[PDB]
DNA sequence: TAATGCTTGTGCCTTTATTAAAGAGGAAAGTTGCGGTGGATTAAAGCACCATCGTGCGGAGAATACGATAAGGCTCTTGCTTCATTTGAAGTTATTGACAGTTGAATCGAGCCGCTCAATTGGTCAATTATGGAGTCAATAAAGG
DNA sequence: CCTTTATTGACTCCATAATTGACCAATTGAGCGGCTCGATTCAACTGTCAATAACTTCAAATGAAGCAAGAGCCTTATCGTATTCTCCGCACGATGGTGCTTTAATCCACCGCAACTTTCCTCTTTAATAAAGGCACAAGCATTA
């Protein structure tokens, strides 16, 4: 048996995503396999982007583990991820910034 | 004696609290206030601890963002002190 | 429970203003902030209690709070 | 009752990008929630697209259009490229 | 291909409320769009509620909860009153 | 044959709303009749409220017809409908207001 | 000869244009501008007339709302003349 | 088509400001407004053209504009 | 205050175009029965939420001296408003012609359902390493000189 | 710039807690086939969108002149800020008690599916009356004195 993920060269599960799409479909719709492959590929891409930025931010501070603070810094430092992710991160804090006229 | 000019310790606190990530309001008063508010919608409610924690985090984030907007509104009018009218203007433009 | 809104002391409001980059604060700011916080809490708690009542429960769950926050466009991460 | 999460695959991706960096439990939960949110948005947009054009079935075309509608700019372009590459590899395998 | 609208029923309601006032075509189209928007919101909220509590059937309880979640205050209370009255009349008839 | 609308004492259609709800359900859902009755009653209530306010606004201006301007006036003059209806009305204009400091 | 002090005819125009409901921008320049903008996304597109009309109504409503917000921002700073900084402040608070 | 943004004349901007209750206007307002309008139109037209391309068509329809506007929370009544 | 130009609200003719009324037909809602899945009911057991005490210490409340900021007033000139003259481009009307949207069949391709196998993923346990506390030293900045 | 004093980053060590690796089970994804519907291709009608001229006239461009509003500077007094002393209630640590949530089995009840009948809701045609354009016009405001 060969998994669909190894067939498409992915790390994320294709069968699980296909099952979730089928569960969430409306009024006896249908879902193809290429849809699941596409969705898994995009999820993997977004995860890799966020994790790469977070790991670089972590290495900037000379630590070996990622915490919510590093995720907050990585997301708020990137414009595309800032637009995409509008949510609140628990324990993330804010980006240090002070206005010029207050100094 | 040794004293500091007004605004120096304020800047130190600004730099200190922008670097940490902990909660800033005490937990027991917030829990009591939440219970009192919820008393008006249903009688004899019970609360899970994580629910109160989530409420506190959301409220603190909301207040910090509103204060950033208020600071912008205060700077626009050539001031450094924030006033209730700045909060009112920010909340009006936000659509609240 | 009565008069618990005053349990949000003015040092806590000062710390919250410090985290937001504020340098000077007036005197009526504390009352204004207390009113604003009360309105926000009322909205969120009303939605959460509705979610709890639909499920035929008597205890408020963190997931009800998460859904109530997401309803008003205030999505929160770390409790779901 | 068993609960389903993406922790194993997030760990695999992290070990791909940074072999010597770990992750805590809170950060992993946050990432799980973020992935769930993105999946929700994509599925919602695909269903709306299928409804507008009177087509019952969801194909990679609907997914591509939903991705173009949801993600911004360079993110959308790169994501489309990766998705097309994955689909081509799957079909040719 | 015929098109389905609510113009007949909007006219009936208007003649119930104001017997001697007419309506133009643009206003009728606007009201049709508004009714469609409200129906969208209600159906969406009911589906989400059914998903959260793991029950596949939509009942008047889900509709009532969705109405309480969507409409504000006095509007919600009066709408709940009308809905309950209609359900009681339907069952007792 | 007795229609469900006359059984429930409504003007809006119950069967049409039930069919639409069944169409919009997701993944083997079910819809009861009381749901359709409730939805039709609420739609009728909202329509009656908006039409009553619009007709009063029309009579204020000594006309015998309703136009988009009257709908805009009625909706923006009521707080509940202002909160509920946030859309833009074509041909409605704005509510006449002028600031005190500009006079 | 007869002359009016500044601000009187401005108030008359404010009262006159707040009572009407017609479109305020000419149609042909707007259609040309929309076609030029759409040229950058796809070559040799065709437009339906109602599409251009809908775009014009949406754009005019957006501009009127933004000008109301800008007027509030200008009044807050003790002025009657609106400036680009007020537009920038309103757009920043709105989240744009 | 080139340099068509200047077809939005200053009198039209003045009328739009009058409808919004504005009494006095500066000189750079017109350029600022032209830029803002261009950004808004770019967003909406991009979404509408995507909707048109999905349906394998070549003509932009008013319903594509309606959907594109609704996506950004700018619902419009009277054209649907 | 006051007249007097001037612009707007009110009354009337027009005429017209836009909403109310009627008709055919076709699309959908009501009726009845049959089966099978989903909602409501009851009992148990365990976990979770509330109430009690102790305590002791770090944060909160009140007074104090005071320096700096918001507010008010005056000058002033440069930029934005009002009005005329001339022109140029939008709006209206009628006309061609081709392109693209829509509809109707035919057909091949693909997704769903169904049972078995076995590999994959979730939960539990011990640990070792990265992280927080505490103390100390040196580098940096601030208040007065 | 210099000197003194308070503050914070950098270094070291110690404890510890929390993330990683290993092992059991229990869950669902892959496989193969049969079948039926849905996306794709092709042809024909035909609706409408883009391009053309001809003409008018009303709104847009430009300039002159004028006036008042934003901006800068100076003064004041009051009000938030930094510091010290006292006290007070919050957070940490155990301990009961109970009530509310979840799970499992059962019963019933009600909703979807399928075919037939009928009646009601939707495009097409005519009109008649309410509303915008034009004319006339009284009256209430704006302006210089």
């Amino acid at each position: 048996p060969i998994t669909r993920s190894s067939r498409a060269g992915l790390q994320f599960p294709v069968g699980r995503v296909h099952r979730l799409l089928k569960t969430r479909s409306t009024a006896h719709g249908r879902v193809g396999a290429t849809a699941a492959v596409y969705t898994a590929a995009i999820l993997e891409y977004l995860t890799a982007e966020v994790l790469e930025l977070a790991g670089n931010a972590s290495k900037d501070l000379k630590v070996k583990r990622i915490s919510p603070r590093h995720l907050q810094l990585a997301i708020r430092g990137d414009e595309e991820l800032d637009t995409l992710i509008k949510g609140t991160i628990a324990g993330g804090g804010v980006i240090p910034h002070i206005h010029k006229s207050l100094i | 004696p040794h004293r500091y000019r007004p605004g120096t310790v304020a800047l130190r606190e600004i730099r200190k609290y922008q670097k940490s990530t902990e909660l800033l309001i005490r937990k027991l008063p917030f829990q009591r206030l939440v219970r009192e508010i919820a008393q008006d919608f249903k009688t004899d409610l019970r609360f899970q601890s994580h629910a109160v924690l989530a409420l506190q985090e959301a409220a603190e984030a909301y207040l910090v963002g509103l204060f950033e907007d208020t600071n912008l509104c205060a700077i626009h009018a050539k001031r450094v002190t924030i006033m209730p009218k700045d909060i009112q203007l920010a909340r009006r433009i936000r659509g609240e | 429970l009565r008069d618990n809104i005053q349990g949000i002391t003015k040092p806590a409001i000062r710390r919250l203003a410090r985290r937001g980059g504020v340098k000077r604060i007036s005197g009526l700011i504390y009352e204004e902030t207390r009113g604003v916080l009360k309105i926000f809490l009322e909205n969120v708690i009303r939605d959460a209690v509705t979610y709890t009542e639909h499920a035929r429960r008597k205890t408020v769950t963190a997931m009800d709070v998460v859904y109530a926050l997401k309803r008003q466009g205030r999505t929160l991460y770390g409790f779901g | 009752k068993n609960v389903e999460t993406y922790k194993i695959y997030i760990f695999k991706v992290l070990k791909q990008v940074h072999p010597d960096i770990g992750i805590s439990s809170k950060a992993m939960g946050i990432m799980n929630s973020f992935i769930n949110d993105i999946f929700e948005k994509l599925a919602q947009e695909s269903s709306k697209l299928a409804r507008y054009n009177k087509k019952p079935t969801i194909t990679s075309r609907e997914i591509q259009t939903a991705v173009r509608l949801v993600l911004p700019g360079e993110l959308a372009k790169h994501a489309v490229s990766e998705g097309t590459k994955a689909v081509t590899k799957f079909t040719s395998s």
